[PDB]
RNA sequence: AAAUACCACUACUCCUAUUGUUUUUUUACUUAUUCAAUGUGAAGACAUUGUCAGGUGGGGAGUUCCUUUAGUCCCUCGAAAUUUGAGGCUAGAGGAGAAAAGUUACCACA
């Protein structure tokens, strides 16, 4: 058993997106995560991962509203970082 | 939660109290400056707040299972 | 002294779920409207307030040693681990709890793993590989590591038999001395 | 260390008064300033904001300084007085690039 990231195996265009794929020995933008929003949404997605199978329906859904409404967050926050920088 | 059966049940049906408890401990400093609390074998319904907090905080402070398991922050 | 990347937080947030129940909290802001943050100096992670953190961003990278509280070390693999030094706050915030005796905390001190025959006290309904701190009977916390049974086969195991794996103890302080 | 009689000087510490200057703290008020409205009200001399000198900068854009050694007892700064420490000069030695890279008589597994 062998890591495909030690092989350089290409990445294949699926129903998930490969999206703008970055060369290979270079310098990848690193992303720096620091918005209370942006650990909110990381930190639902570990916690809904670590409680994993809930009986209850309504519970599902509510950790997954609150995932999604952490990620919507993050997008209004994101967008007014824009108009900030972009007018202002 | 304090029935038997859901007091068996607890962690393998993932039921929580936190929320009831942050709101309790919130929501003391309304129910001691409100003026309605004494204008009024049931468990539930009864017509006066002041004996429903004494219910909230028996179950909370003393619950009927686990008594020596409390969280000594929360006590406090 | 940089912040932590998304995949580095996803892995760190990861370990401290697998020892942890809340970290909302951990996250959540003060009272004096700041909140705790999490930063890499060399390959160490720490936890610290942000206010600290920004007014140490004065020292120079090579010139930072410490900064709040040690949480652990990222590895060449990219693979976090847990320290001594990240114990408090397993121990604020701990999923499972083990106590031992005296006769069995001077071997955790030394390094070594729990068995039956010290342990005193047991957390009713834990899985088999779960997250336990491993404290004494007067509650100070000793240390942290991963159960090797469920709570029944710890009862029904042999008396001379590892409970708990241990994976960080206090004699760590005693090698950085 | 310094020796007292004699008479000459300026050196600070602690108080007083008026024949005066500034700097800082607290309090009070609107004229500095901030917010709301259109065809005047409130807050308040604090914030906010601007200009230089700096510290850091694993983020963004562009291109391919200190330490040691030996010397003239040649210059500057700090200290102490009857000497030192830190720099300065001469020329040897150290420190394609945030992607990751190199290494170990060590550990675990295979």
């Amino acid at each position: 058993v062998y890591s495909e990231k030690e092989l350089g195996i290409p990445q294949l265009n699926t129903v998930t997106p490969v999206g703008v794929t970055k060369p290979k020995g270079k310098k990848k933008g690193k992303v720096f995560v620091d918005d209370r929003e942006s650990m909110n949404t990381i930190l639902a997605m570990v916690e809904a991962e670590k409680q994993g199978q809930i009986e209850s329906k309504i519970m599902r859904a509510r950790q997954l509203e609150e995932i999604r409404e952490a990620r919507r967050i993050e997008a209004e926050k994101k967008e007014a970082e824009r108009k900030a920088l972009l007018e202002n | 939660l304090e029935g038997q059966d859901a007091h068996n049940a607890r962690s393998d049906l993932h039921l929580d109290l936190s929320f009831f408890i942050t709101n309790l401990y919130r929501s003391l400093l309304s129910l001691s400056l409100n003026p309605d609390l004494e204008l009024g074998n049931n468990k539930i319904n009864l017509q006066t707040t002041t004996v429903l907090l004494l219910r909230c905080l028996t179950s909370v402070l003393l619950p009927p299972w686990n008594i020596r398991s409390v969280p000594p922050i929360r006590l406090a | 002294m940089r912040p932590l990347t998304d995949q580095e937080m996803k892995i760190v947030l990861d370990k401290l779920a697998n020892y942890m129940t809340d970290l909302k909290s951990l996250i959540a802001p003060l009272e004096d409207g700041d909140r705790y943050v999490f930063r890499m100096q060399k390959d160490r992670v720490y936890y610290v307030k942000l206010s600290i953190a920004n007014i140490a961003t004065c020292v120079a990278r090579d010139k930072l040693l410490s900064l709040g509280t040690c949480l652990g070390k990222m590895t060449k693999s990219g693979k976090f681990r847990l320290h001594i030094t990240a114990l408090p706050i397993l121990a604020q915030n701990a999923r499972y709890k083990i106590w031992v005796k005296d006769n069995g905390a001077q071997p955790f001190l030394y390094g070594s793993n729990i068995v039956k025959a010290h342990v005193g006290r047991w957390t009713e309904d834990c899985p088999e590989h779960s997250g336990c701190v491993v404290y004494n009977m007067a509650d100070i916390p000793l240390g942290f590591g991963v159960t090797a049974r469920s709570t029944a086969e710890a009862r029904r195991l042999d008396p001379t038999g590892i409970v708990c794996f241990r994976q960080a103890d206090c004699g760590e302080y005693l090698r950085d001395e």
